[PDB]
RNA sequence: GCUAAACCUAGCCCCAAACCCACUCCACCUUACUACCAGACAACCUUAGCCAAACCAUUUACCCAAAUAAAGUAUAGGCGAUA
RNA sequence: GCUACCUAAGAACAGCUAAAAGAGCACACCCGUCUAUGUAGCAAAAUAGUGGGAAGAUUUAUAGGUAGAGGCGACAAACCUA
RNA sequence: CCUCCGCAUAAGCCUGCGUCAGAUAACAACUGACAAUUAACAGCCCAAUAUCUACAAUCAACCAACAAGUCAUUAUUACCCUCACUGUCAACCCAACACAGGCAUGCUCAUAAGGAAAGGUUAAAAAAAGUAAAAGGAACUCGGCAAAUCUUACCCC
């Protein structure tokens, strides 16, 4: 009916979703680490 | 949505987070048979506590001391000057080898002595 | 102002540096001879001075003090304020150049009826942040003009044409410590006894107490 | 800033023509 | 010790001693009314009951007959000029509950030239009354 | 940026000076002047 | 027992406190071992009652009396610590010849950095234990372009800081004859 | 601090300094000439003479020095006048305020001729420094001076918590070679017949 | 506004210094130095042009051809696509066709 | 008269030369920055497409090792564009 | 982490009829038939009234899975972070 | 005068109307400093080998079924010590807002708890939501839409 409500906010599906370990199981999320430190980014993960 | 620069805590997460995580507190014990908790003396620290009484050193220093030029200690230097005196006079006086090195002082190797160094047990 | 610094949280340190606050007169004065109705603490005085500096006089003193007097008031007249600075104190400076802001001033040495003639002289002691301070008194005696005109160039009081006659108590002061130093303006005597000055021709009023909302 | 001095220059004639104008001298 | 490595220990060894420790508390005055015999400390995260027991045992030499830990958390809501979020530092607090009859009370501490001549000039300072009519009171005449 | 023009301002107030006497946004803009002065021309 | 947290009471509601010079480091290793231990108490005494008073000030809303004296008795445990460790160290070398008390190696990690991995305390070997085994300690081919841009970052900022260095030379040589 | 901070007459940390160099303030950087602190030859407390700018023409003592942006601020010589007295209803007195002097503005002088005499840095055959004068070479010394740390060095008493002196110099080490946990356990006489087992390492 | 109040500082033109006194000096060592040297090697600069004249994308294939091999990705990233975009305008963009 | 307007520094870009990086107090692959236990868990794959050919389907430069010249020649190619 | 579907183990359903119910009236609850307001709105889909179901093919909290040349789908060419 | 609300737990954010000072629909939810939530509540677990485990729930008794259901140990070996660590605040969460929206669970079912529709004045039009209506009672209307009332029968899918 109304939308703007699709975040209902959960730490552990927040971390397991995308949580240092996910991505640095994946090779690509390797990349993903990778080019946000090359940015420069602040928090390589959530 | 969420924060990410705030530091990651105890307080954040749900209640299994909230107590699996630990915030910075070292081991002391550990648990078993429904959440029943034993701590060991082993394990517990022992704060080693001299007397006081007889002693004169203060721990501020009067500014009448005169100023002494910096001497970092070093091996050489405390191999010199306090194992120097032993070796030269057994050399000089009586007869040595690289054996029985251990009365001159020496650890050949670590293992079975309590205060190792490499890797060290102690603390500080 | 300690309370409100407490209360908000404005909490400091106290002032600590090296640096010390050098200055080159002394707040009020030291002692003040009362004048009439009309010493050896002198000679000691005046001994300290010539051991200070030995190429001084007594007698030639009062011609410089005119000197000083006349210039200094040609200066506020001019708006000379370096002048006035180099030849009067940081102590004098203030209530001499606070209220003439914003409005001229007049001045004229018309002669002098008696000559000036030095009354007390004082020393100052050695706990003066490790410095020294020599004192001086002296009478003038003459008839001057002043006319003062406002921002708007509109007479206040006084008249430039006729003078006055007046008398006054100067106090001159010099810092014996430097080589430098030399002899200003301080303050002035200004005596109970003595009479007021002319009146201003305007009129003017003055409120009376604010009687917050009750009878009194 | 916009570079050069030939504009400053000419804004500076201007200027004292206005003020000239605004209190001409006798 | 704090930013120390332990050693670890296996059932049947020696005892872990410590000699020069790093461990640092505060007494402070608290803002709740709490009983006589209580006290507080304001200390860091590692430390805990047992260890600041002992510590409090063989440093000072006081009897401990109890203690509780707490944790407080620094606000994180102030905000520099960058926008950056500033954070207060984390703080364990310890509560002790003293021996017999100690029945502590944290004390009172604090109980109870230029300015010369400034105060000498401004209290030879007179204000200048209204009949004078804001004319400088130098002149004579 | 390496070439840029300074004297807008005086190319801009001589139009401005001949439609000084016009009324309304006129004579205080420069586009609604230009297409303005040129016609009066 | 208690009061020991706190000086002397004469110096409560004192502006200003006296208090001596810090300790030497060369003092401290002129002096023996079981002396420093003492000392490392007793200054530990004294910072904390030093900072449970810098507390009280501060609840107080006042300042302390002699800040100073804080930051003596801390470089004062610093040398006490630093002498320590340089005798430790000492021993060490002179014993085996290691440096840093502590295992480690130079290791490259999934990212290509190389980094000093340090070891931990563990009961059973690296080949039994399963969660070791998943630090991956390696790096695979697709990291060598990450590498090089990050070379080429560190290689821009370096040329960026002598550039500028140079003209800051440059201009103020000019302005100034010499 | 921040960079391309700007070191004025007040010291860093200070509330008016504080509140003249806010930490988000960006203002322009200062020029100053090169000067290496071998080269710097202008300490606290000696004699210096200024024949440039106002009140040129005359010589007077160091008040202090900033090394940062190579200025000397000097008694009572090139002042102006600033008020310090709360301005909301009294006036505000009066005092003279010093300005700053760079090392180029000011030379030093010699004690016996006190006249401005530039300088040469050489060592004495003594060592380990020594600064000369100008073609008539003196020997100038260096300005004493009381120390920040310690009011008196001299007239200082030690306190309750201060250690005496000949206590700190009297030394009681023994290079014994052994570890200082097992120094103190001796020291004891504790004991611990368990021996610490091994662990691995990884 | 763009216009400055102030008057800017005077630009100071020393037209007598070390390279203005010495300028163009050594350019026909080729003709009265019995050829010893050419004019193009005597040049400072980039070593994709000593003695070579080019347009953009003449200067940018030349560029990677020669100083390509050590150039940082990025910027042969930007590079190639700034010849390909050179290359497909001028052959197939522009008039007199 | 206000609102405003003006500044010149920070620094940056292009080249050249030179090869470059990592507390060694604690922590960080489990839910990263979390003192401490039995798993057998490991990578090596043509790039394609837009676009051009005025459609589109074969085809359409993108480097891999001396700058210039030979040479835009020999050649290839819905022998067309083009390479 | 909304949504479509599924997986693991959980929770809710008063009262009145019938007294068996993919039954009825009807709370909570789910949905959204009709009307009006609102349309830069309280709201990037709501408010008030009225309505269908409300022990089941029910509703729902928690964690997991299905990822685009695709998934899911009681095919509305639906839904898959407005 | 309202309460179809409240209280608490969970999930979720993280100090976000507690003390002190300040200037800044109204000027505290804005800034600076100070203090804070104390575990018994809830998380943070189980030595191995082999081995055992046909018989739902529905007050579980009867009857009554079908969709066939949520729970147990045993023999041996080894087994000293002990209660440590973590969450504990708030007027709070997802919707860009102090959003009339959305939100699981236990008790309260009208409240012992929580709240305030009106800034003040006049009572013009038009507009929204209600109330009442002479006689007629669908003739309005595409259509009994809406409102009112409590009502019959028949067709297509
Ligand atoms: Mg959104
Ligand atoms: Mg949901
Ligand atoms: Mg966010
Ligand atoms: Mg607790
Ligand atoms: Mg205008
Ligand atoms: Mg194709
Ligand atoms: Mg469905
Ligand atoms: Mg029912
Ligand atoms: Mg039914
Ligand atoms: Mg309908
Ligand atoms: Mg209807
Ligand atoms: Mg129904
Ligand atoms: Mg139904
Ligand atoms: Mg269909
Ligand atoms: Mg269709
Ligand atoms: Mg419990
Ligand atoms: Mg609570
Ligand atoms: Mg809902
Ligand atoms: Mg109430
Ligand atoms: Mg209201
Ligand atoms: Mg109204
Ligand atoms: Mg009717
Ligand atoms: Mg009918
Ligand atoms: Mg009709
Ligand atoms: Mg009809
Ligand atoms: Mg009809």
């Amino acid at each position: 009916k109304a939308r703007g409500n699709e975040y209902q906010p959960s730490n552990i599906k927040r971390k397991n979703k995308h949580g240092w370990v996910r991505r640095l199981s994946t090779p690509a999320g390797v990349q993903v680490i990778l080019r946000r430190m090359l940015k420069g980014r602040k928090s390589l993960s959530h | 949505g969420a924060d990410r620069m705030s530091k990651w805590t105890s307080k954040r997460g749900p209640r299994s987070f909230r107590g699996r995580k630990g915030r910075g507190a070292k081991g002391i014990g550990f648990l078993t048979s429904g959440w029943r908790f034993v701590q060991i003396k082993e394990m517990v620290p022992e704060f080693v506590v001299p007397d006081l009484t007889g002693f004169k050193l203060k721990p501020y220093v009067s500014y009448l001391a005169p100023e002494s030029e910096e001497t970092p200690l070093t091996a050489a230097q405390l191999f010199s000057e306090a194992v120097a005196p032993a070796i030269e006079k057994d050399f000089k006086d009586g007869t040595f080898d690289p054996d029985n090195l251990e009365k001159y002082g020496f650890e050949p190797t670590q293992e079975g002595k309590l205060f190792q160094l490499y890797p060290r047990n102690f603390l500080r | 102002f300690m309370q409100h610094a407490r209360k908000a949280g404005l909490v400091i340190p106290p002032e600590k540096s090296d640096r010390s606050i050098h200055l080159a007169c002394t707040a009020g004065i030291f002692d003040a001879y009362v004048p009439p109705e009309g010493t050896m603490a002198s000679q000691v005085s005046i001994r300290r001075i010539k051991d200070y500096d030995a190429n001084f006089k007594i007698k030639d003193f009062p011609e410089k003090a005119k000197d000083i007097f006349i210039e200094a008031h040609l200066c506020l007249n001019n708006s000379d304020h370096d002048r006035l600075h180099t030849l009067v104190t940081e102590h004098c400076f203030p209530d001499m150049t606070w209220d003439i802001k914003y409005k001229t001033v007049r001045w004229s040495f018309v002669e002098s009826l008696e000559p000036s003639h030095v009354v007390q002289v004082r020393c100052s002691s050695m706990m003066n942040q490790g410095n020294v301070y020599g004192q001086i008194t002296v009478r003038m005696h003459t008839r001057q003009t002043l006319a003062i005109y406002d921002r708007f160039g509109r007479l206040m009081y006084g008249q430039e044409d006729v003078p006055k006659d007046v008398l006054e108590y100067v106090v001159f002061e010099k810092q014996l410590t430097n080589p430098y130093g030399s002899w200003r303006m301080h303050t002035k005597i200004v005596p109970p006894w003595a009479p007021p000055k002319q009146p201003i021709l305007k009129t003017v009023m003055i409120p009376g107490p604010q009687l917050k909302p009750e009878e009194e | 800033v916009k570079k050069g001095f030939r504009a400053a220059f000419r804004f500076q004639k201007e200027l004292e023509r206005q003020r000239l104008l605004r209190c001409p001298p006798p | 010790a704090r930013n120390v490595v332990y050693p670890l220990y296996r059932l049947g060894g020696p005892q872990l001693r410590v000699f020069r420790t790093n461990f640092f508390i505060q007494l402070v005055r608290p803002g709740v009314a709490q009983p006589e015999d209580t006290v507080q400390f304001r200390i860091p995260m590692e430390m805990t009951r047992v260890d600041l027991r002992n510590y409090l045992e063989g440093i000072y030499n006081v009897p401990v007959a109890a203690v509780r830990t707490r944790v407080q958390h620094g606000s994180n809501k102030r905000r520099d000029h960058r926008n950056v979020r500033i954070k207060k530092p984390d703080y364990k607090v310890a509560y002790v509950q003293l021996a017999h009859g100690q029945t502590f009370t944290f004390p009172d501490l604090f109980p109870e030239d230029l300015y010369s001549m400034l105060e000498e000039e401004r209290q030879q300072r007179q204000s200048s009354d209204p009949r004078r009519g804001g004319v400088p009171s130098w002149f004579g005449l | 940026l390496r070439n840029r023009v300074t004297d807008r301002y005086f190319r801009i107030q001589e139009v401005l000076k001949h439609a000084r006497h016009f009324r309304g946004r006129k004579n205080r803009c420069y586009r609604l002047a230009v297409r303005t002065v040129i016609r009066a021309f | 027992g208690l009061e020991e947290f706190f000086d002397d009471p004469k110096n409560w509601g004192q502006e200003k406190v006296k208090s001596g010079a810090a300790w030497t480091c060369q003092q401290l290793r002129n002096k023996s071992n079981e002396d420093l231990h003492k000392l490392w108490y007793v200054l530990l005494k004294e910072r904390n009652m030093l900072l449970t008073l810098e507390q009280e000030a501060k609840r107080q809303r006042l300042p302390m009396p002699s800040p100073e004296r804080l930051d003596k008795v801390v470089d004062s445990m610093d040398a006490l610590d630093k002498v320590v460790q340089e005798r430790e160290d000492a021993l060490r070398l002179l014993q085996t010849g290691q440096e840093r008390a502590r295992p480690g190696a130079w290791r490259r990690d999934i990212f290509g950095r190389i980094i000093w991995h340090k070891f931990k305390q563990w009961v059973i070997p690296w080949h039994l234990n399963k969660r070791y085994n998943r630090k991956r300690f390696f790096a695979l081919p697709y990291v060598d372009h990450f590498l090089r841009l990050e070379r080429e970052k560190r290689a821009r900022i370096k040329a960026r800081k002598e550039n500028l260095e140079r003209k800051k030379a440059k201009i103020l040589l000019k302005k100034f004859p010499h | 601090l921040p960079p391309h901070y700007r070191y004025g007459m007040s010291p860093p940390g200070s509330v008016a300094d504080k509140r003249k160099n806010p930490p988000w303030i960006r203002r322009r950087p200062v020029v100053v000439e090169p000067i290496s602190d071998e080269d710097w030859y202008l300490f606290c407390g000696d004699t210096v003479e200024i024949l440039e700018g106002k009140d040129a023409g005359k010589q007077g003592k160091v008040v202090q020095v900033i090394r940062q942006r190579n200025w000397v601020v000097v008694g009572g010589l090139n002042t102006h006048y600033r008020y310090i007295g709360k301005t909301m209803d009294y006036r505000g007195t009066m005092i003279p305020s010093e300005a700053p002097l760079l090392h180029r503005q000011v030379k030093l002088v010699d004690p016996m001729d006190r006249k401005p005499t530039e300088i040469e840095w050489r060592f004495t055959e003594a060592g380990e420094r020594v600064r000369v004068s100008t073609r008539s070479g003196r020997i100038i010394p260096k300005p004493e001076f009381p120390r920040a740390d310690g009011i008196v060095p001299e007239t200082w008493i030690d306190g309750p918590k201060d250690t005496s002196v000949e206590d700190a110099l009297e030394r009681t080490y023994v290079p014994c070679l052994k570890t200082l946990q097992e120094e103190v356990m001796e020291a004891m006489g504790i004991k611990e017949t368990r021996k610490y087992k091994k662990v691995y390492w990884y | 506004i763009g216009i400055r109040l102030t008057l800017p500082p005077p630009k100071v033109v020393d037209r007598w210094n070390e390279k203005r006194a010495m300028f163009g000096v050594y350019d026909n060592i080729g003709i009265l130095g019995n050829f010893e040297k050419h004019p193009k090697e005597l040049i400072r600069g980039p070593i994709w042009l000593r003695g070579w004249k080019g347009n953009e994308l003449q200067r940018c294939i030349r560029k990677r051809k020669m100083v390509g091999s050590r150039m940082f990705a990025d910027d042969l990233h930007n590079l190639n696509k700034r010849i390909r975009y050179l290359y497909k305008h001028f052959n197939r963009h522009g008039k007199f066709r």
